[PDB]
């Protein structure tokens, strides 16, 4: 089926900038506490979470060094540390991580 | 490319139009334009205008205080002799006061004598408003006075053109006598008052006050507002009429909206017929005595 | 004024949330037992019965199915309806309404008071019982 | 080609008499020949109309258009001109005057259709124009209330004549 | 067309024709050339009839410009401000003469669709037709089914 | 002394705009001070200032309308600034905020901020004919159901408590307060020129000559908004449009020896806190009950 | 007419949404935590959930065993399951897993993304929302009626 | 179907090329000023005294073999050449060049000032309103120094003469929307400024130019700004901590 006539410039203006296809705004932004970026409220801060990001691909790098292969994964519980750490009495008996840079605020010693 | 001159021309034309469509030039004076011969303008007013001047009276009356402190500006600044030939110029400011106090009083009189009516507060709003900045310089910039006039400034404002008109007025009544100038105003200023109100331009506040008192004067009593006709009161456009009693009869009526605004009408309408200014009135008298 | 969205929970730190909860269905089980007891309080006069007369309903909540006999030996299915919290709302006369039969507005089950509209809740407030979904 | 929107930016005003009002900042800036479409760019660029900047650049943040992060950066880069260039103190105290989308010009391309037949197809292009002006956003028009539309139905019967009357 | 263009009441300028009649033609301004057989006609009339015309009109200005143009034309101009162009280029002595006149003669206001051919003030003397003026009026102003 | 209720206004206004141009005439010129970021936020972000002009206000405007929105109080140093009070010297600055860890300044400040419109709603909605005299806005913690504000009202007037029409009357008055924006204004004032402008309120000029008799120099501070002028402990927040839910509450009457005083307590909560319709109500049930810490 | 349908459509099919489950389950045991389309993760979720409670039945139950075999595809997360991640959830019944919104994929597919986790893991903490202070004003507020909730008993 | 854009413009600084040039580079001017005279550190006091200053000022000047040197090379090149007329001329070329900057002409600009000045006084200031005005000159223009650069290439030598002058101006400087940005014109201020002038020799046409302007280290801080300015600290990606120096 073929259009039967040329749809006129008024026409294709009230199809078009009709409010049901235009962009409608968001209410739900809001800023981070912590970098002060901004996020949905529902979702993730996209800052943040790349910190978090960052740090846990080096600690995976690292304890991919401690693994000599593909499938050699450890049978216990892991720690990871950092510059001017030692482990507890409860942490011992664990695979350890040993990380240069200091502990990240963020970061708790847990 | 085409072979021509005439179109090419033709079109800077058509540039120039939208030039001057886009960006407006700011007004310039009748003056400072191509043709202009000043002393053959001076000469046409009179002639145009019925009237004879003398040359030299209305030459004056056309000049203004600003234009020769704008000339001893250009006078200071140079470093020129002008002073003598300059501070000779005698200015308008003398033939405006004249001007403007006969005015006042040939007016006044025509009223008075036109309207014997008329509170003395009305006729004084009267000639209050024929001497307006509004309807002077209508008329004054109708008349080609803003094209003579000089003046800094070239839309001359308001105040200046008042100053001017009333210049031109009382040099004509030097010229010629006070018949000859009272005939002038009667043609070219009340003439304005033509299809105006008594309200329009007196401009009163409480209209059943001033009619209570205008019929304390009369010995007549206790206008009585009562309702007349009316439609629909439950509507968002009723409309009333109102009528104004005195013993009985009735005086004036009036239309509006609102009862209140009725009743204000009726005595609006009453006070018109009191006072002679009416629809019905006799037109005036443009006729040579 | 850019207002942001808003919902019930949002503000609320981990310890006044169990108590938000315990505030309003301590004062549901409150508002129901109250009302519970309804000759006592001010009946509105009971009338006797007139031939062409007409009950109020109730609004009940679908269970599922069931089989059920009948002492001749046939099976008859059957279908579960619990009425749950019922309560009659408002009541619209009769030249109010249909000019004809008079209208009685019956609430549902109970529902989340945080998940209302303003005017809603205002309704329920006035009446006393929590809000019928 | 046309380029006129650049040199607003080029204008220089008289100084300001004292007593005067002072005269608003603003900053025209664009960006060419983006490989948006004119129209998908057009509905982002109506989006952030009157909304003072901040709030522009929040609402273009979330947006998964390919063109919000083009117009939010044209955005920033509006703002830095907007205090570094122009005098403009806060720079928080910009509005979005005007933003919209121009038509580039396009690459032609052949698309293969079958039985042999072609269309001809269009790489398209876009510009996008802003300009901004220092100070808070205009107040968005409330609609008419019925007293509004009650006092213009009146003035109307009110400006009634008699038709052909004399 | 008429809803194409503009429009206006019939007026006058400053009440002419009132208190007295006022010329409303306030100066002309003539362009020719004494050479360029364009301007033939307005030479011829510059020669003899301009004269007598400003004798005939003395409150109109009257300016003649000999310039090298290839198309005269004169510039009427009025009290109202108004400015109107016309060109004489190549016409007679007559066609000049007659547009002179027009132009004396005009008031100066735009021509365009005129809405109607007159004017009043006041055009109402003895009332104004309103829906009560034919009406009888009852008894107390009761309504129709108005009790007292 | 024979007035009319707009001429107080009138002179309390005039002897404020007296007190500010003779402020902004002991600053001879423009100085630039240089405020330093100690927030979490945009660490080491410096504002270079105009002297006894600029306002931590004036301060978040070059970060971001996000700053300007969401910050009610502005630490200077140790110390809670209002954000329209003009900073003196060079200093540091953090913002507050009501979703902040320990916003119990602002939340102070907003309490106080509330009791304050109300005091403004009180002192306008009496007849002329009778006589209100504000007296403080007694500091309650905000654990405590409400804010309050006490007033001594004329003797012949005393018999009377409210109705729900005059409480509902209050609290519209105050939302037609909140919905026109006005700024909180604060002014820091000499005793000398402080007593001039209450004058006829007896329990202010006590409570000035108290508030000023704790502070070496003799310092009462000043806060107003619109036409109405008050003293109050502490900074204020910035806007009145900062309040969404409002309530004036209930009243009580608490009389001493040598007076009668009505205390009026009524509830609120800010845009940015606003609470459930659900949750309103109870919180409002609370404020109705007699609010007692003076001390 | 989807009328309680309980799994999503994934994949070249119902075996095909198996093998998926089951790449991005191996995953989520060998790296405990991962990031995938919004959706997947969520219907990955429930076996994540349930994978703890087969390591919970021990080595020895032979069922859980083939279980592990076939979701765990690389055979040495195996004893990861049952002494590592099963041994470390006891006391709690199901609280194995915590899923969040991660921002839209940067990616021009702009997918809807989550990141899935075993909890009591060693990495960076994710940032989790915080619910507001009790200090806060309306908080506060709060607080006064349950203290005279408590005076009031 | 096949066509595509053209105009990705570059700039690409290379060195062949520009060695090829077969008509070198022809300055009027050296962008340096060789020697800095440093004045003295309390030159605000003894301004204040008249002769004081214009004593040691004119010892100075007598004073020094490499002044007197480098004259004498310019009275040689040039003759009918003073050191006692040249403040005069020197002022002159100032208040001749400051009131071009107003009336934004470049041409006479070019006559007046050096290359190495022109970048400089009118760069900033093309697209704003600058009103500057010349009151009093409160100490009479000294010269303190004179310099020659002697180049062996082109036996080209630059007469370079430092001119100290004590002076009373009106600036203001008006934004693009004529709203003001700088200064006040009603403040007739009181400036020091060092003022390099430089002129070729070997040059036939031999103009007096403005070179440089020195500002001296203890030099009074200048008029502050009327708008707020805002420093942003150093930009942060994720994954990089802040730190504090004290
Ligand atoms: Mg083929
Ligand atoms: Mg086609
Ligand atoms: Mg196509
Ligand atoms: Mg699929
Ligand atoms: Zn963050």
């Amino acid at each position: 089926a073929a259009p039967k006539n040329r749809r006129s410039i008024e026409v294709n203006r009230c199809r078009r900038r009709n409010p049901q296809k235009l962009i409608k705004v968001k209410n739900n932004i809001d800023v981070c506490p912590e970098c002060g970026h901004l996020k949905q409220k529902h979702i993730l801060c996209g800052y943040c979470y790349e910190k978090v990001r960052k740090e846990t691909a080096e600690i995976r790098r690292q304890m991919g060094k401690q693994e000599g292969g593909p499938f050699r994964a450890p049978t216990t519980e892991t720690v990871v540390l950092y510059s001017g750490e030692t482990p507890s009495e409860q942490d011992q008996g664990k695979r350890i991580i040993e990380r240069e840079r200091k502990r990240p605020s963020w970061f708790t010693q847990n | 490319a085409k072979k021509g001159f005439r179109a090419a021309y033709r079109f800077q034309k058509e540039l120039e139009r939208w030039r001057l469509l886009r960006c407006p030039p700011p007004p310039v004076r009748r003056s400072e334009k191509p043709n202009w011969d000043y002393h053959a303008e001076i000469q046409a007013f009179g002639h145009r205008l019925q009237e004879t001047f003398s040359l030299d009276l209305l030459k004056t009356a056309f000049v203004n205080s600003c234009y020769i402190k704008s000339e001893e500006a250009k006078r200071q600044k140079l470093g020129i002799d002008k002073e003598a030939a300059l501070l000779n110029l005698k200015d308008n400011q003398e033939l405006s006061e004249q001007g403007i106090s006969f005015s006042q009083t040939c007016l006044t009189q025509f009223f008075e004598d036109a309207f014997p009516d008329l509170p003395t507060e009305g006729v004084t709003s009267l000639v209050d408003f024929l001497t307006s900045e509004e309807v002077v310089c209508h008329v004054a910039r109708n008349l080609a006075v803003e094209q003579l006039a000089l003046s800094a400034e070239f839309p001359v404002p308001p105040p200046v053109l008042r100053q001017t008109f009333f210049a031109v007025i009382g040099a004509l009544l030097q010229s010629s006598g006070p018949e000859r100038t009272a005939l002038f105003i009667r043609d070219f200023l009340i003439t304005q008052m033509t299809g105006k109100e008594l309200f329009e331009m007196w401009t009163i506040t409480n209209p059943m006050g001033l009619l209570v008192e205008e019929l304390k004067k009369r010995k007549i009593s206790a206008p009585e507002s009562r309702l007349t006709r009316q439609s629909g009161s439950t509507t968002a456009l009723p409309v009333y009429f109102v009528g104004l009693y005195c013993d009985r009869k009735l005086i004036a009526e009036g239309p509006g909206e609102t009862v209140l605004v009725a009743e204000e009408e009726a005595a609006r309408v009453a006070l018109r017929k009191l006072f002679g200014f009416t629809e019905n009135r006799r037109p005036w008298d443009y006729s040579k005595p | 004024h850019g207002k942001s969205v808003t919902w019930w929970d949002e503000h609320l730190s981990e310890e006044n949330v169990p108590f938000v909860k315990q505030l309003v269905s301590d004062e549901n089980k409150a508002q129901l037992a109250s009302k519970l007891c309804p000759l006592k309080d001010e009946p509105w006069p009971i009338h006797p019965w007139e031939p062409g007369s007409s009950r109020v309903g109730l609004i009940a909540l679908k269970l599922g199915m069931m089989p059920l006999w009948t002492k001749d030996g046939q099976k008859h299915v059957v279908t579960l309806l619990q009425v749950q919290d019922c309560h009659v709302l408002k009541y619209t006369p009769k030249e109010n309404h249909n000019g004809r039969m008079a209208a009685l507005t019956v609430g549902g089950k109970t529902v989340s008071h945080f998940h209302k509209s303003a005017s809603i809740l205002e309704f329920y407030q006035e009446l006393g019982l929590p809000p019928k979904q | 080609i046309s380029r006129k929107w650049e040199k607003k930016n080029k204008i220089v005003y008289p100084p300001q008499l004292p007593g005067e009002p002072r005269r608003p900042a603003e900053i025209y800036h664009c960006r060419r020949q983006i490989k948006y479409s004119k129209d998908k760019m057009w509905y982002l660029a109506k989006l952030i109309r009157g909304m003072s900047i901040d709030q522009a650049l929040a609402q273009l943040e979330f947006s998964d258009k390919k063109g919000a992060q083009i117009i939010k950066e044209v955005l920033l880069e509006a703002q830095d001109m907007a205090v570094r260039d122009h005098n403009v103190e806060f720079r928080s105290n910009l509005y979005v005057a005007e933003s919209t989308s121009g038509r580039g010009q396009y690459l032609k391309r052949i698309r293969y259709h079958g039985r042999g037949r072609f269309g001809i197809m269009e790489k398209v292009f876009c510009h996008y124009f802003v300009k901004l002006v220092e100070g808070p956003p205009p107040p968005r028009e409330a609609p008419k209330t019925a007293v509004a539309h009650a006092r213009e139905y009146i003035q109307e019967l009110r400006n009634r004549t008699i038709t052909h009357a004399l | 067309t008429a809803r194409g263009t503009a429009s206006r009441f019939l007026t006058s300028v400053l009440h002419n024709g009132l208190g007295r009649y006022v010329q409303q033609l306030q100066r002309l301004s003539f362009s020719l050339s004494r050479d360029a057989p364009s301007s033939r006609g307005a030479r011829e009339f510059v020669e003899r009839e301009v004269t007598d015309f400003a004798r005939r009109n003395p409150g109109v200005v009257i300016y003649v410009n000999p310039r090298p143009c290839c198309v005269p034309r004169v510039v009427a101009e009025y009290l109202n401000g108004a400015v109107r162009e016309e060109s004489i280029h190549c016409k007679s002595v007559e066609e000049i003469a007659a547009l002179v006149q027009k132009l004396a003669d005009q008031s100066g206001l735009d021509v365009i669709r005129i809405r109607k051919p007159f004017h009043t003030d006041s055009p109402s003397i003895q009332g104004q037709w309103h829906p009560f003026t034919n009406k009888p009026t009852t008894l107390g102003g009761l309504r129709p089914r108005e009790v007292q | 002394s024979q007035l009319s209720p707009t001429e107080l206004i009138e002179m309390q206004n005039d002897l404020f705009n007296k007190e500010k141009n003779r402020q902004l005439s002991l600053t001879p010129r423009t100085e630039k001070i240089e405020v330093k970021h100690v927030g979490k936020t945009d660490p080491g972000t410096v504002f270079v200032m105009n002297k006894n002009i600029s306002t931590p206000y004036s301060c978040a405007m070059h970060l971001s309308e996000w700053y300007c929105r969401k910050s009610i109080l502005a630490l200077v140093d140790g110390q809670p600034w209002d954000m329209y009070k003009p900073l003196t010297k060079s200093c540091e600055i953090k913002f507050l905020t009501f979703k902040d860890d320990d916003p119990g300044e602002v939340n102070k400040a907003y309490w106080r901020s509330c009791a304050m419109m109300m005091g403004c709603v009180i002192e306008r909605a009496f007849k002329d004919e009778y006589v209100v005299s504000l007296v403080r806005a007694p500091e309650v913690p905000v654990i405590a159901g409400a804010f309050c504000y006490d007033v001594v009202l004329d003797k012949r007037l005393d018999e009377w408590m409210p109705t729900k029409e005059n409480l509902h009357s209050f609290t519209k008055d105050a939302r037609a307060l909140i919905y026109k924006d006005l700024p909180f204004e604060t002014l820091e004032v000499e005793a000398k020129v402080a007593l001039e402008i209450f004058q006829h309120n007896k329990y202010k000029l006590d409570f000035i000559e108290e508030k000023a008799s704790q502070n070496p120099e003799r310092i009462v501070k000043l806060h107003r908004f619109g036409d109405f002028i008050d003293v109050s402990e502490g900074p204020l927040i910035p806007r009145t449009s900062i309040c969404f839910q409002y309530e004036v509450s209930a009243v009580h009457n608490l009389q001493t020896q040598s007076s009668l005083v009505r205390r009026f307590q009524g509830l609120s909560l800010p845009v940015h806190l606003r609470a459930h319709f659900t949750i309103w109500n109870k919180l409002l049930e609370r404020s109705r009950k007699m609010v007692t810490e003076d001390k | 007419i989807s009328h309680g349908r309980v799994f999503r459509r994934l994949g070249l099919g119902p075996e095909s949404r198996i093998h998926l489950l089951q790449n991005l389950l191996t995953g989520l045991v060998r790296h405990e935590r991962i990031e995938a389309s919004w959706a997947r993760v969520d219907e990955l979720r429930g076996y994540a959930e349930k994978l703890i409670d087969y390591g919970k039945l021990g080595d020895t139950n032979e069922r859980a065993m083939r279980m592990a075999d076939f979701w765990l595809t690389e055979k040495d997360l195996i004893p990861k399951l049952f002494q590592v991640l099963a041994p470390r959830f006891q006391g709690q019944n199901g609280g194995y897993t915590r899923m969040l919104q991660i921002p839209n994929r940067n990616e021009q597919d702009r997918a809807k993304m989550a990141v899935i986790e075993y909890k009591g893991n060693c990495l960076p903490p994710l940032p989790l929302p915080r619910r507001d202070s009790n200090l806060t004003l309306l908080n506060q507020l709060l607080q006064g009626l349950r203290q005279d909730q408590e005076a009031s008993s | 179907s096949e066509k595509e854009f053209v105009e990705h413009a570059r700039k690409a600084g290379l060195v062949i090329p520009h060695e090829r040039l077969e008509r070198p580079i022809h300055l009027a001017c050296t962008a340096g000023i060789f020697d800095a005279y440093v004045p003295p550190e309390g030159d605000a006091r003894i301004s204040s005294l008249s002769k004081e200053g214009l004593a040691q000022r004119a010892e100075r000047l007598k004073k020094n073999v490499a002044s007197q040197l480098s004259i004498r090379k310019i009275r040689e090149s040039d003759p009918n050449f003073k050191i006692k007329d040249f403040p005069e001329k020197a002022k002159d070329i100032f208040i001749e060049a400051h009131l071009c900057l107003n009336n934004s002409d470049h041409d006479r600009l070019h006559t007046l000032v050096t290359e190495n000045c022109f970048p400089d006084m009118v760069w900033d200031i093309r697209y704003k309103t600058v009103r500057w005005s010349f009151v009093e000159s409160l100490e009479p223009p000294q010269v303190v120094q004179v310099r020659c650069s002697s180049l062996m290439n082109q036996g080209n030598i630059y007469g370079q003469v430092t001119v100290r002058m004590h002076t009373r101006q009106t600036l203001a400087i008006y934004d693009r929307f004529g709203r003001l940005m700088y200064g006040q014109e009603d403040v007739p201020r009181d400036v020091l400024e060092y003022v390099v002038f430089e002129k070729h020799l070997v040059d036939p046409y031999g103009s007096w130019r403005m070179h440089g302007k020195i500002i001296p280290p203890w030099a009074p801080p200048k008029q502050p700004i009327l708008k707020t300015v805002m420093i942003p600290g150093p930009q942060l990606k994720p994954w990089e901590e802040f730190e504090e120096p004290q």
